[PDB]
RNA sequence: ACCCGGUGAAAUUGAACUGGCCGUGAAGAUGCGGCCUACCCGUGGCAGGACGAAAAGACCCCGUGGAGCUUUACUGCAGCC
RNA sequence: GGAUGACCCCAGGCGGUAGGGGAGCGUUCCCGAUGCCGAUGAAGGCCGACCCGCGAGGGCGGCUGGAGGUAAGGGAAGUGC
RNA sequence: GCUGGGGCUAGGAGUGAAAAGCUAACCGAGCCCGGAGAUAGCUGGUUCUCCCCGAAAUGACUUUAGGGUCAGCCUCAGGCG
RNA sequence: CUGUUGGGAAGCAGCGCCAGAGAGGGUGAAAGCCCCGUAGGCGAAAGGUGGGGGGAUAGGUGAGGGUACCCGAGUACCCCGUGGUUCGUGGAGCCAUGGGGGAAUCUGGGCGGACCACCGCCUAAGGCUAAGUACUCCGGGUGACCGAUAGCGCACCAGUACCGUGAGGGAAAGGUGAAAAGAACCCCGGGAGGGGAGUGAAAUAGAGCCUGAAACCGUGGGCUUACAAGCAGUCACGGCCCCGAGGGGUUGUGGCGUGCCUAUUGAAGCAUGAGCCGGCGACUCACGGUCGUGGGCGAGCUUAAGCCGUUGAGGCGGAGGCGUAGGGAAACCGAGUCCGAACAGGGCGCAGCGGCCGCAAAGUCCGCGGCCGUGGACCCGAAACCGGGC
RNA sequence: GGGGGGAACCUGGGGAACUGAAACAUCUCAGUACCCAGAGGAGAGGAAAGAGAAAUCGACUCCCUGAGUAGCGGCGAGCGA
């Protein structure tokens, strides 16, 4: 194998569209704008997100719902992240918060609570919480769950 | 991995010279042949592994 | 420069689980004494936005 | 801060190629700016000179044309064979041009 | 002005092998149809046509274009109380 | 069919502006390349009624020119008027 | 009254026996450089080849009407059949 | 080193040799070994630097107990007007301060987003402080940077010529040849210019110099043209010329035939644009998004800045990001959740293929492509607006 | 001792407008362009009357991140710790 064998597959690299190079290309001339008006302009349209001809927008009549906040912002407030049975099922003997977010399970800066989805196991679990389900299904199924504070 | 070796070989025209830290597909893919030290094919598998 | 969240939107919609954009009903922020309790009570819900248009509010919130 | 010339007035050369390669002469002038050295009866033209006070009857002279510095290689004293230069370091302490077959001075 | 010797521009110019009538044609055709007329090339003249040249109509409308001006339009500011 | 884009056979489609899609040509530069073509003549220029390609193009030959050019396969763009 | 020489007043400012005159050959706001590649829903222009498909000039809404958003109509990929 | 072809060898041939040096530039063409260099080493009396090393010096240093002396004033603090901050008057704190009022010395005071209490944090109204950061007039190194309309405005005697009262504007213009060997001398000519001679491998390389396209101008030749109606061609046939059952050139006659582009419902159009030729000339890039796609890994995927290495070597780095759970304004609950009195009803949500193996896949990372957002964002063009100058 | 100069860079004192909001005034552009003063090879900042919830941290500067999050906003366009 050398470097002349070196090749990408099929598809893999593809050729750009280029315009306004010529009528037997498909592209010329109007380089696919059509025949003008603001879109075929340089710059173009208003955000096509949002605008909608100067007439109210989708958007904007639709009501607000909720608490939006204020200065000095968001307070501070333990926050809870959900993690299932099922996803315990890889673990032995005890699992903690700092396993689940070495896993790859929890994720960092929340607080661990443990969700009925799934089998329990006979572990040891340490968490912030536990659904009633999950409290139930652990028991049964012969692990301790330790609830901390 | 012996800079010796390295120098000696280094100005001839069929042969590319690499410490063990710098193999890299590029200059194997450029070479019909692969030499190698015990030690270098170490730091290899451990770079593979 | 990264796009910047649609304020406007992130407080007026909600994109589901699914992807859909969900609303709340329009028409009884106010004139509502003589609307019926069926009107009410029904404009009280969510709706889902409709296809073109739930597309467009979900490109203005690129980090939800 | 100067152009380094292995070859000076007048020590004896080897034309190493050109035409007039094979040709052995003593070096006639060196000419840093050019890189170029004249060699005698090495590179002769055929020159026109207009009658005048200088050249009555007029007609043409013969010129030596210089020679790139590097077509040419100065001959040992001692062996007697075109070398490459190489210094050497006096007891003075001054530096010499030393012949690299043997080990001869050029001067 | 014209002719001979000397020197020698310009706007303009898709290319041209660039006629009349009656028609037709984006509605006023050297260029399409039918017919009529017409050997090839100039020089001095005339201005009817080439919708002749010049100037991206200055009228008129349009642009959520501009600028000067006005006021008991709006909102400010100087200044004065 | 044959098994797979191996090529053959039968059949049907193939006017086209805005526009969508597909497949290619060529230009500059990088890897290939410490290679290879090159003064027994590079690139560029001028011819050609010749060869290949649907075409964009690619060969080849004669002349000019006088020192550079650069393959199969890939990469990147100041890439075609 | 005219006029030489030496001076002063300038850009929303000067100066004006008043014409929006003049302020270095175009002044309803000088010139130069800079913001600056202002902005231009307007006009123009937009460059190699071949192959398949192939529209619209409607509806709703729009300080909207020669511009847009959605729908309709075209195209490509995957799926259904 | 030799031979060989050549004006010339470095090409080709034979036989060698160096290499910690086969980066690169030259030399008459294409050279590791001819030259300049390269690898590897060496070098400063003088001046500059010296953040590294060494040495001085300045400075540096207890414990309880009592005393309540001191601890930055038109200051804190309150009010009024305003600025800064993500904060546009907002529940509006904090930091700054133009005006008015105006303290206290630790049992003093400021802060933790009005305010109050509690609980903490901190020590205002004096000053200094390397390094890590920014920039590029200057020197150097290196380009999947330009190659004379490009690249700086300038490769060249350019911020020049020239334009402008001035501020200011602002060009064009590179190449003989290996070597000047740059053409003695003769000839026509006042000179210019040329013809010989001569140099050169080459002189349509002769200095108005490499190559030398196109428009455009001319000389010579072939065919053709003065009864003819034309977007200039095309199809056919015949004549003549040329190269040798074929082809090339030319065009007499006959047939057919409304330029190109743009803009339009519609243009040959008497609608736009273009004298002709050459060269310059317009859909890009960064970051983010969204689909598609080629791979990697897969309940997981992936690193950023840096750090080490390299000197066209790659690696380390898990901070962080996306994903693995949703529903609710939220408290909160969770395979559910919200509305509700509801165990009602509804909204939004929740569940691979083969013989442990393979395979496929959520997802995610990278490449590629379409399109979108932000920037001038396809290119060219205003009238104007503003700032500082003239 | 000062004065004046220096391509950018830096700090302070002042400080627009086009534009964007498909009109426009708050808002944006932007504390940008520009003017001025000063500094130096850098400049600024700097040793908590800090942060802000961790029973926590420990000068300042700079890069990554946190994060287009928190918030701010004719709750518009946008702005943004
Ligand atoms: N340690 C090494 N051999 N490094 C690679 C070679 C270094 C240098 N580029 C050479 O080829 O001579
Ligand atoms: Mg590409
Ligand atoms: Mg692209
Ligand atoms: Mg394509
Ligand atoms: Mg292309
Ligand atoms: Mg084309
Ligand atoms: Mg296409
Ligand atoms: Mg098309
Ligand atoms: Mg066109
Ligand atoms: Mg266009
Ligand atoms: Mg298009
Ligand atoms: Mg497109
Ligand atoms: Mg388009
Ligand atoms: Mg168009
Ligand atoms: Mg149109
Ligand atoms: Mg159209
Ligand atoms: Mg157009
Ligand atoms: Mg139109
Ligand atoms: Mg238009
Ligand atoms: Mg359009
Ligand atoms: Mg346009
Ligand atoms: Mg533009
Ligand atoms: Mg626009
Ligand atoms: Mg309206
Ligand atoms: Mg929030
Ligand atoms: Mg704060
Ligand atoms: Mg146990
Ligand atoms: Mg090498
Ligand atoms: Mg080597
Ligand atoms: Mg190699
Ligand atoms: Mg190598
Ligand atoms: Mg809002
Ligand atoms: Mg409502
Ligand atoms: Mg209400
Ligand atoms: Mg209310
Ligand atoms: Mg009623
Ligand atoms: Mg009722
Ligand atoms: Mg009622
Ligand atoms: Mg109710
Ligand atoms: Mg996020
Ligand atoms: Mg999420
Ligand atoms: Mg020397
Ligand atoms: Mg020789
Ligand atoms: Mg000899
Ligand atoms: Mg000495
Ligand atoms: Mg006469
Ligand atoms: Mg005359
Ligand atoms: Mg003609
Ligand atoms: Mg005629
Ligand atoms: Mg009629
Ligand atoms: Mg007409
Ligand atoms: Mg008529
Ligand atoms: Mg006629
Ligand atoms: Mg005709
Ligand atoms: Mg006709
Ligand atoms: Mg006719
Ligand atoms: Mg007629
Ligand atoms: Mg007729
Ligand atoms: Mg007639
Ligand atoms: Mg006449
Ligand atoms: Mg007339
Ligand atoms: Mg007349
Ligand atoms: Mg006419
Ligand atoms: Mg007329
Ligand atoms: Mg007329
Ligand atoms: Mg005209
Ligand atoms: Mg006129
Ligand atoms: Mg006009
Ligand atoms: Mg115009
Ligand atoms: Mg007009
Ligand atoms: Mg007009
Ligand atoms: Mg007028
Ligand atoms: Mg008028
Ligand atoms: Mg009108
Ligand atoms: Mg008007
Ligand atoms: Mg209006
Ligand atoms: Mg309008
Ligand atoms: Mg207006
Ligand atoms: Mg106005
Ligand atoms: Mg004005
Ligand atoms: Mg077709
Ligand atoms: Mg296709
Ligand atoms: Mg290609
Ligand atoms: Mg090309
Ligand atoms: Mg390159
Ligand atoms: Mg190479
Ligand atoms: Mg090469
Ligand atoms: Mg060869
Ligand atoms: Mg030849
Ligand atoms: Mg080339
Ligand atoms: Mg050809
Ligand atoms: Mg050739
Ligand atoms: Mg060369
Ligand atoms: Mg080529
Ligand atoms: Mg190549
Ligand atoms: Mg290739
Ligand atoms: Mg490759
Ligand atoms: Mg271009
Ligand atoms: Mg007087
Ligand atoms: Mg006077
Ligand atoms: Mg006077
Ligand atoms: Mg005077
Ligand atoms: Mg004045
Ligand atoms: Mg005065
Ligand atoms: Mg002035
Ligand atoms: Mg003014
Ligand atoms: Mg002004
Ligand atoms: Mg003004
Ligand atoms: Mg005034
Ligand atoms: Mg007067
Ligand atoms: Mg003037
Ligand atoms: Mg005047
Ligand atoms: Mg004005
Ligand atoms: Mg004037
Ligand atoms: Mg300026
Ligand atoms: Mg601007
Ligand atoms: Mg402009
Ligand atoms: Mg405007
Ligand atoms: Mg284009
Ligand atoms: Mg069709
Ligand atoms: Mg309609
Ligand atoms: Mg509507
Ligand atoms: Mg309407
Ligand atoms: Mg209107
Ligand atoms: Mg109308
Ligand atoms: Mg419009
Ligand atoms: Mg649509
Ligand atoms: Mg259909
Ligand atoms: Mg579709
Ligand atoms: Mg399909
Ligand atoms: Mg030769
Ligand atoms: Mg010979
Ligand atoms: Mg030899
Ligand atoms: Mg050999
Ligand atoms: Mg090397
Ligand atoms: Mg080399
Ligand atoms: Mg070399
Ligand atoms: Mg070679
Ligand atoms: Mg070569
Ligand atoms: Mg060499
Ligand atoms: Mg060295
Ligand atoms: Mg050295
Ligand atoms: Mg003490
Ligand atoms: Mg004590
Ligand atoms: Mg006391
Ligand atoms: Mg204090
Ligand atoms: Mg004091
Ligand atoms: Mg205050
Ligand atoms: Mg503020
Ligand atoms: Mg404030
Ligand atoms: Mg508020
Ligand atoms: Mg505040
Ligand atoms: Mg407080
Ligand atoms: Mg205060
Ligand atoms: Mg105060
Ligand atoms: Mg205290
Ligand atoms: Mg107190
Ligand atoms: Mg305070
Ligand atoms: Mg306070
Ligand atoms: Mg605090
Ligand atoms: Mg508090
Ligand atoms: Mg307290
Ligand atoms: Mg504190
Ligand atoms: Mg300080
Ligand atoms: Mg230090
Ligand atoms: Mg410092
Ligand atoms: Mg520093
Ligand atoms: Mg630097
Ligand atoms: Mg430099
Ligand atoms: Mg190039
Ligand atoms: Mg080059
Ligand atoms: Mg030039
Ligand atoms: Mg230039
Ligand atoms: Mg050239
Ligand atoms: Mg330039
Ligand atoms: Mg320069
Ligand atoms: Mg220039
Ligand atoms: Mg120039
Ligand atoms: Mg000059
Ligand atoms: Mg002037
Ligand atoms: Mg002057
Ligand atoms: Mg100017
Ligand atoms: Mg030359
Ligand atoms: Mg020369
Ligand atoms: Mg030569
Ligand atoms: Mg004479
Ligand atoms: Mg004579
Ligand atoms: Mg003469
Ligand atoms: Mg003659
Ligand atoms: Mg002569
Ligand atoms: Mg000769
Ligand atoms: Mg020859
Ligand atoms: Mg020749
Ligand atoms: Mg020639
Ligand atoms: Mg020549
Ligand atoms: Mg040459
Ligand atoms: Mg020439
Ligand atoms: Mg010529
Ligand atoms: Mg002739
Ligand atoms: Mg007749
Ligand atoms: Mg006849
Ligand atoms: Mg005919
Ligand atoms: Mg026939
Ligand atoms: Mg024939
Ligand atoms: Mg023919
Ligand atoms: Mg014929
Ligand atoms: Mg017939
Ligand atoms: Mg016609
Ligand atoms: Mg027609
Ligand atoms: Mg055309
Ligand atoms: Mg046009
Ligand atoms: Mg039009
Ligand atoms: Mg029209
Ligand atoms: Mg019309
Ligand atoms: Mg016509
Ligand atoms: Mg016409
Ligand atoms: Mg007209
Ligand atoms: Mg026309
Ligand atoms: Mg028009
Ligand atoms: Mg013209
Ligand atoms: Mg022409
Ligand atoms: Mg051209
Ligand atoms: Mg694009
Ligand atoms: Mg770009
Ligand atoms: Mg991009
Ligand atoms: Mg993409
Ligand atoms: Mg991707
Ligand atoms: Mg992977
Ligand atoms: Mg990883
Ligand atoms: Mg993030
Ligand atoms: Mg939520
Ligand atoms: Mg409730
Ligand atoms: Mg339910
Ligand atoms: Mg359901
Ligand atoms: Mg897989
Ligand atoms: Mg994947
Ligand atoms: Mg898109
Ligand atoms: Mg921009
Ligand atoms: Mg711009
Ligand atoms: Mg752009
Ligand atoms: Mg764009
Ligand atoms: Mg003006
Ligand atoms: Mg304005
Ligand atoms: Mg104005
Ligand atoms: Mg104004
Ligand atoms: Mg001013
Ligand atoms: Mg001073
Ligand atoms: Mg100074
Ligand atoms: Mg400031
Ligand atoms: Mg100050
Ligand atoms: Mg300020
Ligand atoms: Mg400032
Ligand atoms: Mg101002
Ligand atoms: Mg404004
Ligand atoms: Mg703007
Ligand atoms: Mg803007
Ligand atoms: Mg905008
Ligand atoms: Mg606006
Ligand atoms: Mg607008
Ligand atoms: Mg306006
Ligand atoms: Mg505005
Ligand atoms: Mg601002
Ligand atoms: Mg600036
Ligand atoms: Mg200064
Ligand atoms: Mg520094
Ligand atoms: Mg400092
Ligand atoms: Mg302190
Ligand atoms: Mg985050
Ligand atoms: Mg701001
Ligand atoms: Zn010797």
């Amino acid at each position: 194998m050398k470097l002349s064998d070196l090749r990408p597959n099929p598809g893999a690299n593809k050729r750009r569209k280029r315009v306004g190079r010529g009528p037997g290309s498909g592209h010329g001339k109007t380089a696919t704008r059509g025949h003008k008006g603001q879109k075929s302009r340089s710059g173009g349209l208003k955000d096509p997100r949002r605008f909608e001809g100067g007439r109210s927008t989708t958007l904007m009549r639709l009501p607000k719902r909720g608490m939006q906040g204020q200065v000095p912002g968001e307070i501070k407030r333990p926050r809870y992240q959900g993690v299932n049975l099922k996803d315990l099922a890889r673990f032995e003997g005890e699992v903690t918060p700092e396993l689940l977010v070495r896993a790859g399970l929890l994720k960092k800066g929340y607080r661990l609570k443990i969700l009925g989805e799934g089998e329990a196991k006979p572990l040891k679990v340490v968490a912030h919480a536990f659904s009633k389900s999950a409290l139930e299904k652990l028991k049964a199924a012969g692990g301790e769950p330790v609830l901390l504070e | 991995g012996n800079e010796l070796v390295r120098r000696a070989a280094r100005n001839l025209p069929w042969v590319v010279t690499l410490a063990p830290e710098g193999l890299n597909v590029y200059d194997i893919v450029r070479t019909e042949r692969l030499v190698m030290d015990l030690d270098a094919w170490e730091v290899f598998q451990n770079r593979i592994g | 420069p990264k796009m910047k969240t649609h304020k406007g939107a992130k407080k007026r919609v909600k994109i589901t689980a699914s992807g859909k954009v969900v609303a709340m009903k329009t028409g009884k922020r106010h004139l509502n004494w003589q609307k019926s309790g069926k009107e009410i009570r029904q404009k009280g819900r969510k709706f889902v936005l409709a296809k073109p248009e739930a597309e467009r509010i979900k490109l203005l919130l690129p980090y939800e | 801060m100067r152009v380094k010339m292995h070859v000076k007035k007048g020590d004896t050369v080897l034309v190493a190629s050109g035409k007039y390669k094979g040709r052995v002469g003593k070096v006639k002038e060196v000419l840093p700016k050019k890189y170029a050295v004249i060699v005698e009866g090495v590179n002769i033209v055929k020159k026109a000179v207009r009658v005048s006070p200088k050249y009555p009857q007029g007609g043409f002279i013969e010129k030596e044309a210089p020679l790139h510095a590097s077509k040419v290689r100065p001959i040992c004293p001692a062996c007697g064979k075109p070398t490459r230069v190489r210094k050497k370091f006096l007891e003075n302490g001054k530096k010499i041009r030393v012949c690299a077959k043997c080990g001869g001075a050029l001067d």
